[PDB]
């Protein structure tokens, strides 16, 4: 047979056989991983490389866009196509309503859900304040670390390497170290609490209901360019289920973020750049993009989902 | 935090994934779903050290070459349940030994579905009989479903890699 690996952020994979190889379709491959419908509902296979995230629909051949990837990255990007191979992974639906998503029991599905939060959170993708990052911090102890312990995790635990895997690597150096005395408080209140559940998928939804808040939750990011004495600033494009979030690029500053009906998308004619006219407001800005297509089609769909 | 590479073996059926996905995922696994490869990450602490584990976790009725040299420790998983799944094991066994030529391999051998203690055809003797035909080996009887020494199997070839 052929085969291909899914990955899953966390850097795990899980092989499935390509019934009909290149031909195999996401549907197909779905189907092959060990998901029941009440976990495949909430996650479809995306193809990533280093620069350039897209989610495939159950229709697409992701074998094909493997291989065509080159002409992919070409027509999405200014990228080096020497430098990118992708892979596939199994991601949370982007169209995926947070009011669904409250309603998930199942443990895989919070475990799966779970590690790419915790991934985008690691990565400096959630803008939040420090009382939130604390939290979510305290969480991860309890979940990777288990009971806190007088003993074990008073003095000299968070150092640089422990902190690294809890808080954004963006707030590692500036905020984090300042912040060590708080989350271990937080942490022992957890264990010592016998009112939190300390089930993994218990603790697992916990931390996930701290990241339901957050605007960049579930979002797709895209690259482009803003123009702010003029001065490129690059960007990500963050379109999720709430609306649309800009980052800065270098140190994911959240620039700017709006809800689905307080502004407004036109797609540039070229189809390389397209405007936000942030409405309740003066403001409008302009996105340069090769993604900017698929950004606006995405805005569109997201926005056509809320009633 | 070092990173560990463990390898289960084991003929098909015995819960090589049962007892993978219990212990990185605390969920059981009641299906049986073939396993081409997976490959499972968990971050654990041994002996007061945090450690990276990398799984992989293997089809039984199958580039096995490739996992033992690239293995650091092995869990070889029979049921108790099926006497030729323990039969098995002696070959693997051999195998190993012969791709990383050497006797100084960490291993460990398990007899899981301790919870079917009725349907039991291989006995809990045997099995240690097994282990110390095998340069004094560890041994466990396990359960995925049960979660009776789930953790420990892995924890063992920490210790064993460590040594
Ligand atoms: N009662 C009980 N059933 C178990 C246990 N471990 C596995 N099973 C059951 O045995 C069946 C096969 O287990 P599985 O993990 O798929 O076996 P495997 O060794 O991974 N098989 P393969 O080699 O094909 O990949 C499943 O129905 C599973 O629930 C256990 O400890 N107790
Ligand atoms: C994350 O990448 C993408 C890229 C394009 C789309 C799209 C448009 O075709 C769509 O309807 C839904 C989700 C999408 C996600
Ligand atoms: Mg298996």
């Amino acid at each position: 047979y052929e085969k291909v690996r899914i990955y899953r952020m966390d850097g795990s994979y899980r092989s499935v056989e390509l019934k009909h190889g290149n031909n195999t379709t996401v549907q197909q491959i779905m189907e092959g991983m060990r998901l029941s419908q009440e976990t495949q509902q909430y996650f479809t296979i995306w193809i990533c490389s280093e620069n350039l995230s897209l989610q495939l629909k159950p229709y697409h051949k992701p074998l094909q866009h493997v291989r065509d990837w080159p002409e992919i990255l070409a027509e999405l990007t200014n990228l080096d196509p020497q430098r990118e191979t992708p892979q596939l992974f199994l991601r949370r639906d982007v169209r995926l309503p947070l009011e669904v998503e409250k309603q998930i029991e199942d443990p895989l599905a919070i475990l799966i859900l779970f590690d790419e939060a915790r991934y985008n959170l690691l990565k400096g993708f959630y803008t939040a304040p420090d009382a939130k990052l604390i939290t979510l911090a305290s969480l991860l102890l309890q979940i990777v670390y288990g009971n806190y312990e007088s003993k074990k995790h008073k003095q000299g635990f968070l150092n640089e390497e422990n902190l690294k895997s809890i808080v954004p690597v963006t707030k590692l150096k500036s905020k984090a170290p300042h912040w060590t005395n708080r989350i271990l408080h937080e942490y022992k209140n957890l264990s010592t609490s016998e009112g939190v559940s300390k089930e993994m998928h218990h603790l697992q939804r916990m931390f996930l209901q701290n990241c339901w808040e957050i605007p960049t939750y579930g979002a797709a990011f895209f690259t482009g360019q803003i123009f702010t004495n003029h001065k490129v600033i690059p960007v990500y494009v963050g379109v999720n289920i709430k609306g649309l979030h800009l980052l800065n690029m270098e140190t994911k500053a959240l620039l700017i973020s709006l809800k689905y009906g307080c502004f407004m998308w036109q797609l540039g004619d070229t189809d390389t750049c397209f405007q936000i006219h942030s409405m309740e407001n003066k403001m409008s800005f302009i996105v340069h993009t090769k993604q900017a297509g698929l950004v606006v089609k995405l805005l569109m769909k997201l926005n056509g989902q809320l009633m | 935090m070092r990173e560990y590479k463990l390898v289960v073996l084991g003929s098909g059926g015995v819960g090589k994934s049962a007892l993978t996905v219990q212990f990185v995922q605390g969920i059981f696994v009641e299906k049986y779903d073939p396993t081409i490869e997976d490959s499972y990450r968990k971050q654990v602490e041994v002996d007061a050290q945090q450690c990276m584990l990398e799984i992989l976790d293997t089809a039984g009725t199958e580039m096995r070459d490739l996992y033992m040299k690239n293995g650091q420790g092995f869990a070889l998983v029979y049921s108790i349940t099926a006497q030729s799944t323990f039969n098995d094991l002696q070959d693997l066994r051999e195998q190993i030994l012969r791709v990383k030529d050497t006797d100084d391999v960490p291993m460990i051998l398990v007899g899981n579905k301790c919870d079917l203690e009725d349907e039991r055809v291989v006995g809990k003797e045997q099995g240690q009989n097994l282990a110390r035909q095998w340069n004094n080996c560890a041994f466990l009887e396990s359960s995925a479903k049960s979660k009776i020494n789930v953790n420990e199997i892995f924890y063992d070839l920490v210790r064993q890699i460590n040594r």
